């Protein structure tokens, strides 16, 4: 989890259903 | 991108021109922005 | 000049809508407005006061309704998809 | 369709029955409460009379240019004049000036 690295235009990001805690 | 319209800011278009001339400018932005979304969604379907 | 609420604005013909606030952006004296990574105007200098104002877009989001199925009940819950609950009631 | 979120959902799905689920139907937006205008605090009118009522005019090969700056330009005095046999604008409309 340490290795891997606009909204106002009508872009959004929805959250995943399972959290990283659940996975 | 302006897509051949007078400006890419549609508030600027709509501030400078009266309606029958604003419409033909806005339609150039609408068609360019539709083609941009259509391209993006097609490639997201292929990545998915 | 009206801060801290959503307004239409026009500075020297630079029109828009949004919330105006005071700004930490330390413009050099010749700079007239600020622009973001998307090349969107996001701060401005007031032409009479010479104060720097941040521009924040007026709150918005998606709306979605949760249903137990019509066959079960006609009551529902609503999700305002990316807002703080403090903002919500002005949806009316 | 606009009565209530469930009615809006029925109307979104185009069915009188809605099965169990979550559906996105609309966008929330806050609405502008006021308008403001902020322009420079200056008052001297732009010198259009010195251009339009000049006695001498140049030959077209040696055309004059004048620079207009630091003034308030009322264009209505021009487009509401009866005088002009031509008043064509490009990239702007006269009424908006
Ligand atoms: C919600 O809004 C209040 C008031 O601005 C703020 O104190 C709080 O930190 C916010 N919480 C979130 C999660 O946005
Ligand atoms: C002087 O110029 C202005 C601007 O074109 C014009 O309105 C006015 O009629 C002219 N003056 C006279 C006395 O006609």
């Amino acid at each position: 989890f340490n290795k891997v690295t606009q909204k106002f235009n009508g872009l959004t990001v929805l959250p995943p259903l399972l959290t990283d805690e659940m996975i | 991108s302006n897509f051949g319209a007078i400006s890419s800011v549609l508030n600027d278009i709509l501030s400078r021109l009266d309606p029958p001339e604003a419409e033909v400018q806005i339609d150039r932005l609408i068609t360019g922005r539709l083609q941009s979304l259509q391209t993006y969604v097609t490639q997201q379907l292929i990545r998915a | 000049l009206v801060k801290n609420k959503c307004v239409n604005f026009n500075f020297n013909g630079l029109t828009g809508t949004g919330v105006l606030t005071e700004s930490n952006k330390k413009f050099l004296p010749f700079q007239q407005f600020g622009r973001d990574i998307a090349d969107t105007t996001d701060a401005v200098r007031d032409p009479q006061t010479l104060e720097i104002l941040d521009i924040t877009p007026c709150s918005f989001g998606g709306v979605s309704v949760i249903t137990p199925g019509t066959n079960t009940s006609n009551q529902v819950a609503v999700l305002y998809q990316d807002v703080n609950c403090t903002e919500v009631p002005v949806a009316i | 369709c606009a009565l209530d979120p469930l009615s809006e959902t029925k109307c979104t799905l185009k069915s009188f029955t809605v099965e169990k689920g979550i559906y996105q139907t609309s966008n929330f937006r806050v609405q502008p409460t006021e308008s403001i205008v902020r322009f420079p605090n200056i008052t001297n009118l732009c010198p259009f009379g010195e251009v339009f009522n000049a006695t001498r005019f140049a030959s077209v090969y040696a055309w004059n240019r004048k620079r207009i700056s630091n003034c308030v330009a009322d264009y209505s005095v021009l487009y509401n004049s009866a005088s002009f046999s031509t008043f064509k604008c490009y990239g702007v409309s006269p009424t908006k000036l």
